[PDB]
Formats: structure tokens, C-alpha cells, sequence
């Protein structure tokens, strides 16, 4: 049972944590006690599976890039579509952050702010890569179609970065009233506007 | 738009 | 009066540090002041009264210009422009504030500090709304969509800049290229 206890205790921690940073302990502070209390557990058992805490939010970061890239390249092949794509990818992060409402916490930097400065550099990477995939996929445009945007294609690319980090801002300071993909069909069109 | 600053560097 | 501002002069600053992102303390607040932990009491007995004497001076700032806005410019899109180019301006010309506009700062602090922020944010978006609906009886054509898209939309853009602004430690500035990002943001306006 070493790997059915060891991955799946791992797992209802990271459970009562994701839930934890959405709910009202979002709003005020992470302790090793409230997590082991939730779980069931004391704390010395708490840190066998995870040691630490600044290594305890990458396990959950590292479940974010991971299930935002690894599905931003599945949609590049999924959809070859340059407009499509850049649709889908939006609604992606969007979708994402909708459905994880602590994760989101994360994403816009809040969740992090009680931690070390090491892990908003991490995010602020994720932003990098996210970003940068934007750009490549605009730069596709005219090899696929025939012609590029007439506009810089970063200038682009940091303006849709800025609608998704805007909707998951307010995902947040609007306590998740405010659902990221609400109206999605209706706003998409008016965030494709500005694509040339 | 004479945005003001909190801040002064006056200081 | 002088001490008090002082502790408010240094919190800001403070907010907009390397120590902006980390949880002030009225220990350090009082040294940088060069006062006591005691005599900063004196003047505030929690930092929580600090955060709303700043958050104050964002809603005054904010909500005054927008209003000066609205009355020596009619235009609507020239409106919207104005009041977007005042949100993302004052961000940069207060770093420190605006952490706590996106909420960042307050984390550490009460709930109702985070909920006047909300409030602020909620008002500047009516008032945006409010500003589209017009647009009908002044040009003699409304907007398509709806207004009330089209405000958040329009608040969201705003957010999201200003986002990325406290993350990237204030090295991506708001107004940066905002003569070539408005026009793109205008599109969105249907």
C-alpha cells in the first residue's frame, strides 16, 4: 500500500488546501494546523507528505502550467485555425480559473502574497509562457492564411493576456460572483475586434 | 488629467 | 498632523518597497518614521486605520477626476478614453496604492477594506455604464451591446493592466504604448 497511501493521502490534503484557498481561509492565512485539522491528521503527520509549505503551493502551481500548457498544445492540434485558437486558448484559461476558484487565487497572485517572493516569480513565468504562445500562434497567422496582422503581434498578445487576467481579478475581488466565462460568446467577438 | 501622487519626493 | 502623515508617507512607500509585498508592521512602520512602536499608537492604533485614510485618498483621486471628466468633455468615447487613461495613470503614479487597488495589500488586512476597494470598483463601472447609455441621446446612436458588457469589459481591461503591473514588480507601467492600446480597446467597444 506504500503508493496507494502515500499518493492517495497526498491527495486529500491538496483537496482541503484547493478548497481551503477558495473558501474563508482564502481571505486570511494558510496554517499548517487548519490543514491538518481539515484533513483529520496531526501536524507532524501533515509533514511527512508535505515537509514544508513553499514547496507544498508549487504541487499545486505545477498541477496549474501543466494543466494550462500541456492543453494549449493540444489545442494547437486540435484547431488549426489561427482565430479559433486564440479562442479557444482564452477560454481555456478562463474555463480554468471558473472551475478553480482557489487555483485562480494563485493565478492573481493573491494566494501568494502570505508566501515567499519565489513563487509569484514562478507564475509571473506562467504568464511568460502563456503569453509567448500567444504571440507564436498570431505569428502562424500569415504562413496559414496568407497574411499577418498589421499590428505588432506582442502588442496583441499582452492585450489578450490583459482580458484574461482582468475577468480572473475580478473572478476574485468579486468574491467568484463574477463567473470568468459569463457572457464568453458575447465578449469573445469584441476581444477579436482588436486582432487587426 | 493632473493624476495626483501620494507620494512626493519632497520628502 | 506632520507624524501622522508621515506614518501614511511611509506605508505607502513602504507598499511600493521590496517590503510592498510582505506584511508591514507597526514595529517597522514606527522606525521609519523614527518614532516608537508607542507614539505610532498614538497616532493609529492599527494599521487598519492607515489603509482607509489611503484607500480614501484613491477614492477621492479617482472619483473627483472622473467627475471633472465628464463635465469639460462630452464626447462620449473621448469620455471613456479619459477615465481609462486616469485609471491606469494613477496606478502608475502610485505604486504602492495601487496594490491595494488590486487587493494584494489588503490580503493581510480587514475584510471591509477589501470591501470598500470592491465598492470603488463597482461605482467607476456604474459610472461607465452610465456614461454608454448616453452616448444614444447625445450622438443619436447608442451601442450596440450591452452596456453593462461593455462597462466591465471596458473595467476589466483595467484590471487586467494594472495587474500585471503590481506582479511584474511595476516594471510593465499601465499608459505604456497607451496611444497604440486604446484604439484596440475602443474596438471592444463593439
Amino acid at each position: 500500500e506504500k503508493q496507494t497511501a502515500k499518493r492517495n493521502r497526498r491527495e486529500e490534503i491538496l483537496q482541503s488546501l484547493a478548497l481551503m484557498l477558495e473558501s474563508s481561509d482564502g481571505s486570511q492565512r494558510i496554517t499548517t494546523a487548519k490543514l491538518a485539522a481539515s484533513v483529520g491528521v496531526s501536524e507532524a503527520a501533515l509533514y511527512r507528505h508535505f515537509p514544508s509549505k513553499t514547496r507544498m503551493f508549487d504541487s499545486l502551481i505545477e498541477f496549474i502550467e501543466d494543466s494550462l500548457i500541456t492543453r494549449i498544445n493540444l489545442i494547437l492540434k486540435d484547431e488549426k485555425d489561427t482565430t479559433a485558437r486564440l479562442r479557444l486558448i482564452v477560454l481555456l484559461i478562463l474555463g480554468f480559473g471558473e472551475r478553480n476558484p482557489g487555483l485562480t487565487r494563485i493565478l492573481t497572485g493573491h494566494a501568494l502574497m502570505f508566501e515567499q517572493d519565489r513563487l509569484q516569480g514562478r507564475i509571473n513565468q506562467l504568464f511568460e509562457r502563456i503569453e509567448a504562445q500567444l504571440r507564436q500562434v498570431m505569428r502562424e497567422k500569415k504562413m496559414r492564411e496568407g497574411e499577418g496582422y498589421t499590428l505588432d503581434e506582442t502588442l496583441l498578445a499582452s492585450q489578450l493576456l490583459a482580458f484574461c487576467e482582468g475577468m480572473l481579478s475580478r473572478f476574485v475581488r468579486s468574491e467568484f460572483k463574477y463567473r470568468p466565462t459569463d457572457d464568453f460568446d458575447a465578449r469573445w467577438p469584441l476581444v477579436a475586434a482588436q486582432l487587426q | 488629467l493632473d493624476i495626483p501622487a501620494f507620494l512626493r519626493k519632497q520628502a
